[PDB]
C-alpha cells in the first residue's frame, strides 16, 4: 500500500503552527498540574491566550479558573469589556485586590498573594519573548520555589515540545504559551479570528 | 498587509565561534528584512552586548516567519546548542574564510546532524578579505564535504555561500564581487527551502496528551499529530496494548474535520469504548511500530552531576512517562574528533550511545524516522531536573 501525501492536507501556515504549539503547551500544563490559572489581563495578548485556551479544550470548558489582578483602577472601557466577557462565556473569573511604587505593591505583590490564597501550582502568562530584550533567553516554563523566588539551577532545558513539569510540594511555575509569537503575529491572529478587543488601540 | 496572512515558519540555528561574524550576520538579517541610515550599527552593538540559555531572535519577510536560535560556540555550551538544535529546520554553520573548517565547525555540524537538522548552509564569511578568491571558497567547500562524507552526514540540502556579513555580499542580495558564484544568497535559501522535512505524512503517530471528559458521554483524546495523516473512519490501534478501534471524529474548535495532518492540535473520538490513557500512542492498524522496554539511544548529557548506569531516572518520551535506567554505555563520542570511545560514565556536555531499559514497554521509532516518537528527555527522580536529551536508534 502507498502512503498518504502532503498534497492531501492544507499545509501549516505560521499562525496555525503557532496556534497548535501553544495549544499543546496549555494541554501539557493542564495534564501535569493540579491547580493552574490563566492570568488574564484585560489586554490584547491575554485575549489571544484565552482564545487559545478555549481551542485547547473544546468541547469542554476551561478546567482551570481565570484570574485578574486588579489594581486601584484601569481604563473604564476595560472593566466593561471584561465584565461582559465573563457573562457571555459562562467563565470563572477571580478578581484580586489588597508607576514605580504602584505596580510593585498592587500587581507584583497582589499576584503573589493571589497564588497563595488559592494554592495554584501553575500560572499562565501571556508574555512574549520579543517584548523585551531579556526575554530572549526566557523559557516557556519558569520554575518558582515555595517562597516564590526564581533560581537558575532550578530552570530546565526545553528540548522539543517535550516539557518537564515535575515539581515539588509547594513549588509553582510560570507558563508562557505566547513566547514564540511576535507583535505582528498577535494582531494578525486577532484580525483573522475576530477576537473581541478593547476599543482603545494602544498597548494597555 | 494581505500577503502576510499565509506564511511558513522556519526555525534556524546559528553556529560559530568568537569573531566569526555572527552578530554582524544576524544584525544584517534582522535589519535588511526591514528595508522592504546606520541605525544596523546599533542592532549589531546590542547583539554584541555557566548557563542553559538559548537566545531566540525573531524577524520576518513577506514570504515566511523566522526564529533564530542563537547559542555560543564553545564546547562548554554543547547542551545549549543541542537544546536550540532540537526544534530547528536549518543550521547556518559559520566559518572564517582565512581559517576554514576548524574543530568547532566539525563539532557544530555533528550536533546539528545528531538533532535531525535536514538543511545546512555553510556560511563562508569574510570573503571580502581574500578578494573573493574562488580558490579559497572551493578549498573550504571540498574539505567540508570530505568531513561530511565521514559522518554519513546526508542532509536533504547542503549549500555553500561565499559572503561578507560586514559588507552585505550574498547575504540578502546576490553579489557582483563573485561572478563565479551561481548559487543563491542567504535569505533566498532561508525563504525558499522546502520544509516538507516533516516527512512523516506516511506513518501516523498520535501521542495521547489529554483525556478530555467534559460530560459522561463525550470522551475525547486530545494531542498533537507527530506524524502521518489521520482520517475519519481510520482503523487505529494503541501501542501500549495492541487493541483496535475506528476513529469516530476529529474534533477542533472550528468544528469536525475529515482529516488532520502532522503538527495539528486535534481531539480524537472513538467508535468503541476502548481504554486509552495519556502516554499511549494511537497508530494505523496496518502500520504498527515496534513496542519494547529496551532500546539503543544517543544521549546528550546536560547535568553537572554525572550519569551512572543502573541509577533510576524518569524517561519522558513525548507524553509517555516511564521510569527506568541506562543499562550500559556502548561508547562516548568525543564531540571534537567524532570517534567512538568506551566509557562507564557521562559528564556534562558529553554524548554517547546508551542501552536503555524501562519498567514498562513503549511504542518506539528511530529518531531518524520520527522527530517526536524517537525523542525523549531524561529526568532526575530526586531533583526533578532535565538532565539529558535522548534520541532512539532503531
Ligand atoms: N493585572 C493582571 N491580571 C492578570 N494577568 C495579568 C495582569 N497583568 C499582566 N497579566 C498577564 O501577564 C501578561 C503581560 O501583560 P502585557 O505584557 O501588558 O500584555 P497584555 O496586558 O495582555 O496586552 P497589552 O497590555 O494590551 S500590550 C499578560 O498576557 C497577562 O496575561
Ligand atoms: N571584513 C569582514 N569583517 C567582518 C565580517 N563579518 C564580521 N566582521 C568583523 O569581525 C568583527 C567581529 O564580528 P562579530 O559579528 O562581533 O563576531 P561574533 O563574535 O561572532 O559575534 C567585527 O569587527 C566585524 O565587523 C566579514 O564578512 N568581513
Ligand atoms: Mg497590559
Ligand atoms: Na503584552
Amino acid at each position: 500500500l502507498v502512503p498518504r501525501g502532503s498534497h492531501m492536507v492544507d499545509k501549516l501556515t505560521h499562525l496555525k503552527q503557532l496556534e497548535a504549539e501553544s495549544i499543546h503547551i496549555i494541554r501539557e500544563v493542564a495534564a501535569e498540574f493540579d491547580n493552574p490559572v490563566m492570568l488574564y489581563s484585560i489586554g490584547k495578548d491575554s485575549a489571544v491566550m484565552l482564545h487559545l485556551a478555549r481551542k485547547a479544550f473544546f468541547p469542554g470548558k476551561l478546567p482551570f479558573p481565570v484570574m485578574h489582578v486588579d489594581t486601584r483602577w484601569k481604563f473604564q472601557e476595560m472593566y466593561r469589556f471584561r465584565d461582559q466577557m465573563v457573562e457571555e462565556m459562562g467563565l470563572d473569573l477571580i478578581t484580586h485586590i489588597n508607576s514605580a511604587k504602584h505596580t510593585d505593591i498592587m500587581k507584583t505583590e497582589g499576584l503573589k498573594q493571589a497564588l497563595d490564597k488559592h494554592g495554584f501550582d501553575a500560572a499562565f502568562g501571556g508574555a512574549r519573548r520579543d517584548e523585551e530584550k531579556s526575554r530572549a533567553k526566557e523559557r516557556v516554563y519558569s520554575f518558582r520555589d515555595s517562597k516564590h523566588r526564581w533560581d537558575p539551577k532550578n530552570q530546565r532545558p526545553e528540548l522539543w515540545n517535550v516539557y518537564n513539569g515535575n515539581v515539588n510540594k509547594g513549588e509553582s511555575i510560570r507558563v508562557f504559551p505566547l513566547s514564540n509569537w511576535t507583535e505582528l503575529d498577535i494582531w494578525q491572529y486577532i484580525y483573522l479570528e475576530g477576537i473581541p478587543i478593547v476599543p482603545l488601540y494602544f498597548a494597555a | 498587509l494581505g500577503q502576510h496572512e499565509r506564511k511558513e515558519m522556519l526555525r534556524f540555528l546559528t553556529c560559530g565561534n568568537v569573531d566569526d561574524g555572527k552578530s554582524t550576520l544576524i544584525g544584517r538579517l534582522l535589519h535588511d528584512s526591514k528595508m522592504i541610515g546606520d541605525d544596523l550599527a546599533l542592532l549589531v552593538d546590542g547583539l554584541q552586548a555557566i548557563t542553559i540559555d538559548v537566545a531566540y531572535r525573531y524577524f520576518s519577510t513577506a514570504k515566511r516567519k523566522f526564529i533564530i536560535a542563537d547559542t555560543p560556540g564553545h564546547e562548554q555550551y554543547t547542551r545549549n546548542m543541542a537544546t536550540g538544535a532540537s526544534t530547528c529546520d536549518l543550521a547556518i554553520i559559520l566559518v572564517d574564510a582565512r581559517y576554514g573548517v576548524q574543530t568547532q565547525t566539525r563539532r557544530h555540524s555533528y550536533i546539528a546532524s545528531l538533532l535531525g537538522i535536514k538543511h545546512i548552509v555553510v556560511a563562508i564569511n569574510k570573503m571580502d578579505l581574500n578578494g573573493f578568491d574562488e580558490r579559497v571558497f572551493e578549498s573550504i567547500k571540498a574539505d567540508y564535504l570530505k568531513f561530511a562524507e565521514g559522518i554519513a552526514f546526508k542532509p536533504t540540502t547542503m549549500a555553500f555561500v561565499p559572503m561578507s556579513a560586514l559588507k552585505g555580499d550574498n547575504v540578502v542580495n546576490k553579489s557582483e564581487r563573485s561572478p563565479w558564484y551561481a548559487g543563491q544568497s542567504l535569505m533566498e535559501i532561508l525563504e525558499t527551502v522546502e520544509i516538507a522535512s516533516d516527512r512523516n505524512y506516511t506513518d501516523l503517530r498520535f501521542p495521547v496528551q489529554y483525556v478530555n471528559r467534559p460530560n459522561l458521554n463525550f470522551r475525547g483524546f486530545a494531542g498533537t499529530l507527530a506524524s502521518g495523516i489521520v482520517h475519519k473512519g481510520d482503523e487505529i490501534v494503541v501501542l501500549p496494548s495492541g487493541k483496535s478501534s475506528r476513529v469516530k471524529s476529529i474534533v477542533t474548535f472550528e468544528g469536525e474535520l475529515e482529516q488532520a495532518g502532522p503538527g495539528q492540535a486535534v481531539t480524537l473520538t472513538m467508535e468503541d469504548e476502548i481504554d486509552i490513557s495519556r502516554g499511549d500512542l494511537l497508530v494505523h492498524a496496518d502500520n504498527v511500530p515496534q513496542v519494547s522496554d529496551a532500546f539503543d539511544a544517543m544521549l546528550v548529557w546536560m547535568a553537572e552531576e554525572p550519569m551512572l548506569p543502573g541509577k533510576k531516572y524518569d524517561i519522558k518520551r513525548a507524553t509517555s512517562y516511564v521510569p527506568g535506567s541506562i543499562a550500559s554505555i556502548t561508547h562516548r563520542v568525543d564531540v571534537n574528533t567524532l570517534e567512538e570511545g568506551p566509557a562507564s560514565s557521562l559528564q556534562l556536555n558529553e554524548i554517547g550511545r546508551v542501552k536503555v531499559s524501562l519498567d514498562a514497554p513503549i511504542a518506539l521509532d528511530g529518531y531518524s524516522s520520527n522527530r517526536t516518537t524517537g525523542a525523549f528527555i531524561v529526568i532526575d527522580r530526586l531533583t526533578n531536573g532535565t538532565v539529558a536529551a535522548g534520541m532512539i536508534i532503531a
